[PDB]
């Protein structure tokens, strides 16, 4: 894994495919794991289908025999056959997911229509998929269905594909380093809310997330004011006036020697 | 009987409501805002007076 | 990021640059039709603030009309930021609460937060609020859940989850109820609007009683 | 005076093993801090998952 | 040039986003309305942060439609 | 050789789906998914060694019970063209005339059973749940393969618990 242009950390396809071998049958593993494992993995599977189909459809397979079938992995499958320029696939996806029951998702029907572009169906069909979304009710539409289906279209556009020329998937440049350029880069308004944080307050962070989950549902300017930090004590530590303690690194005593040295990595995605 | 102890219990001209505190009142935008100032302000009393002491 | 300048007490009141002034065009609305006659709403003053109309956009495109709602209008892009304390059901024709005692025994916020939210509907600013909220408890003892229904016919359900109170939940479902009312106004139903009533004064009288306490 | 490992480049498969082992590791540690806090705030009863998560392990291996 | 009552009278100053509409009508006060209706007459912190706002009905649901890893919606983009 | 092989890749698939309706009547939540998995993986070693016993296995697979190809597309492939081949057409002939002169779904069900016995009531309630600001930051970080990588979104106001 690196930090990509933005900062963020991010792991590499075969990275991630590899921690979902090893990870399978762990206690803490779950649904959302083998989704953004497919994730991850679907830049791979549009540069390659043929070799990276196998690992998608094993990662589906052990999917269904640990949790079952879910919207989560459903949805996940057919954006990588959409990816891959396997229409009948997602249409095969979509089809298992009305017979067994899972009814059609928004994120469903996105996928079908990111494959019709993808492969370069006629717009009649994504616009079909749309009106059919529209009228299940998993979307919701605010302007006229035609507005509605020409902005779904244009972002799609925008976004493109990894083997694109214009669209944002279609960037694989990414400023890779093992730290991040600034520390101290802000995600909000004030330094306590910066983007990096130390594993404690993650995990905090992460029970917050888990518990308090209903105030993510409500939102009001009472808050957001609240939020301003014009009386949040913009002062000074004993760290900032003499740095960060010296916390010891993680060595890697035990690490095998390093072979393949003097090959460098290519990029995955 | 207990029924005509209990007669007094119902509103005869509106309905039975449950509870109406001060917490029901709502507030808009101006008065939202002017909460959150106070509210911030109020810390950085506390925040000053703590110093203080 | 092009347009930052110079520090705070060296703010830039005057600038002169030499160079050839470059007139860059204006942006272009988007997702618009070519040569559609839009409809124009003449906003005012006049018409009281917390009407719908207010929120309403002033040009409006046929394009931007959701025909398959019922919509003759677009929908209002600005809502109101107000934080709704209590609660006003007129626009909804029926609420339904199911609760679980089993689940009360076994002490979840959850049950509170419901249970708080029914008072303070059989407690809202419709008349007789009564009639149109009722509460079920728990046939086969499942999760507790609210259902709100419109007078178009729709119906909404605020998700429950932990660390929810009354006052969110009040919010949201005030919140969705003034969407829906904007679109039942779109389709073209009247709506009767609110006015100050048995509710408003005594509301009043608790408003007065804050500000006497404030005061003191 | 000796060669150093470089940030940049490709790992055997027992490299691969050894760096997955420790990404595992942390995330172990990270997702069983997470779950017995989780628990402290007791929300809701997941014995029941706790045991069929733990089921699943010990059918498995 | 001359005297004008463009000169006499001033105008609110209020930033665009604030400002409801441009219509001369709306071109007072908000509070000129309820000047009229009761027939009487009568600042930014120094961080003045607002998040964006959002179309009401696109805002309160938001569909849980995602891209590779970004969030794709007809308005907006997001990172997750 | 190659028939003797398909041969028994089908009866350890056939054996595998006895036990699978063995758990299913017990009613053993560990001893079905256990033989699911079993079955799962015997499909998988279908697939493998296929890159018509195998194909009658596959309609009894997909017929009486709902079995999802979504997983195998190779197989879902094969299967479609053996349908449209002319001899299953013939074999469905003779079948129904046979059927005029004598005049189960439980993959979907059992699948269905494992959903639900896997998920867990907070995870079913958080399901299908969108908030203010998008998709709730629960479902969004519940992969959460690592905290290094997990991003940081809690305000100030709410940091503390």
């Amino acid at each position: 894994g690196f930090y990509n242009a933005g900062d963020n950390f991010e792991l590499t396809p075969q990275a991630a495919y590899r921690i979902y071998k090893q990870n399978c049958d762990e206690t803490f593993w779950t649904r959302l794991h083998n989704e953004k494992t497919i994730i991850h993995l679907l830049p791979l599977v549009e540069q390659d289908p043929g070799t990276n189909m196998v690992l998608v459809d094993d990662i589906f397979r052990h999917h269904l025999k640990r949790f079952g079938a879910d919207h989560y992995i459903y949805n996940a499958v057919m954006q990588a056959a959409a990816f891959a320029k396997d229409f009948p696939r997602c249409e095969q996806l979509l089809a298992e997911m009305r017979g067994l029951g899972l009814e059609p998702n928004a994120q469903s029907y996105v996928n079908m229509m990111l494959g019709a572009r993808l492969t370069g169906k006629p717009r009649d069909q994504a616009e079909a998929f749309f009106r059919e979304g529209i009228k299940t009710g998993a979307i919701s539409a605010v302007m006229r269905l035609d507005t509605e289906f020409q902005m779904w279209m244009n972002q799609l556009e925008r976004l493109g594909s990894f083997k694109a020329k214009v669209g944002y998937l279609s960037v694989n440049e990414e400023g890779a380093s093992p730290m991040p350029r600034d520390m101290w880069a802000l995600w909000g308004w004030h330094r306590t809310e910066a983007k990096f944080i130390s594993r404690k307050q993650m995990i905090s962070e992460q029970v917050q997330n888990r518990v308090r989950s209903g105030k993510e549902l409500v939102g009001t300017v009472y808050q957001k004011a609240r939020r301003q930090p014009w009386a949040k004590y913009n002062g000074m530590f004993p760290y900032d006036y003499n740095g960060p303690a010296r916390r010891p690194a993680a060595s890697f005593v035990d690490a095998p020697t390093p072979t393949h040295n003097a090959e460098v990595c290519g990029t995955a995605y | 009987s207990l029924e005509l102890q209990g007669m007094k219990a119902s509103v005869d001209i509106g309905p039975n409501r449950f509870d109406l505190n001060e917490k029901d009142l709502s507030l808009d935008e101006e008065e939202q805002v002017e909460k959150a100032r106070l509210d911030n302000e109020l810390m950085r009393w506390r925040r000053l007076q703590r110093a203080q002491g | 990021p092009t347009d930052y300048g110079r520090g705070g007490r060296e703010f830039e009141y005057l600038t002169v640059k030499r160079g050839k002034m470059l007139q860059k065009p204006l942006p272009r609305v988007q997702y618009v039709a070519e040569g559609s006659k839009p409809v124009w709403l003449f906003k005012s003053w006049h018409t009281p603030l917390s009407s719908p109309s207010m929120w309403e956009r002033e040009v409006q495109y046929a394009e931007h009309t959701p025909e398959h709602i019922g919509a003759k209008r677009p929908l209002a892009v600005v809502a109101p930021r107000t934080m709704h304390r209590y609660l006003f059901l007129m626009h909804m024709e029926k609420v339904t609460i199911t609760v679980s005692p089993l689940l009360f025994g076994y002490g979840h916020t959850i049950q509170k937060a419901v249970l708080d939210f029914y008072r303070r509907a059989i407690s809202a600013r419709s008349p007789f609020p009564k009639d149109k909220v009722f509460l079920f408890y728990a046939i086969d003892h499942i999760t507790p859940r609210i259902e709100v229904t419109w007078l178009d016919g729709t119906s909404y359900v605020p998700p429950v989850l932990e660390g929810a109170s009354s006052q969110d939940l009040i919010q949201m479902v005030m919140e969705e109820a003034w969407l829906a009312a904007d679109r039942m106004a779109a389709e073209g139903r009247v709506l009767n609007p609110l006015a100050i009533d048995d509710y408003k004064w005594d509301q009043l009288v608790v408003f007065k009683k804050v500000r006497d306490k404030e005061a003191s | 005076r000796t060669e150093a490992p470089q940030w940049r480049r490709k790992l055997s498969e027992k490299e691969w093993d050894y760096y997955v082992g420790q990404y595992s590791a942390q995330m172990k540690q990270e997702e069983d801090e997470i779950q017995r806090r989780v628990a402290d705030r007791t929300c809701v009863q997941e014995q029941s998952t706790r045991e069929v998560q733990e089921r699943w392990k010990r059918h498995v291996v | 040039l001359s005297v004008r009552t463009e000169d006499f009278f001033s105008k609110e100053a209020i930033s665009h986003a604030r400002r409801v509409s441009w219509a001369p009508h709306t071109t007072e006060k908000k509070q000129g309305a309820f000047a009229k209706l009761a027939r009487s007459n009568f600042s930014f912190a120094q961080e003045p942060y607002f998040e964006e706002e959002i179309e009401a009905h696109r805002k309160h649901h938001r569909p849980d439609v995602y891209i590779y890893k970004y969030n794709v919606s007809p308005t907006h983009f997001s990172l997750r | 050789q190659s028939y003797l092989n398909a041969v028994v890749v089908s009866n350890q698939v056939l054996r595998a789906a006895d036990d699978v309706l063995i758990a299913l009547s017990i009613g053993e939540m560990e001893a079905v998914r256990q033989t699911h998995g079993n079955l799962i993986d015997c499909v998988a070693a279908l697939d493998a060694s296929l890159q018509w016993p195998l194909f009658t296995t596959i309609q009894f697979l997909v017929e009486e019970g709902g079995l999802p190809l979504g997983p195998f597309p190779r197989m879902s492939r094969a299967y479609y063209r053996l349908k449209e081949s002319t001899p299953v057409v013939a074999h469905s002939q003779l079948v129904w005339r046979t059927f005029e002169l004598s005049r189960r779904g439980f993959l979907r069900d059992i699948q269905r059973q494992i959903a639900e016995y896997t998920t867990d009531p907070p995870e079913r309630i958080m399901a299908g749940v969108t908030g203010e600001k998008g998709p709730l930051r629960a479902r969004v970080s519940g992969a959460r393969l690592g905290l290094q990588r997990t991003p940081a979104r809690i305000p100030w106001t709410m940091q503390g618990l």
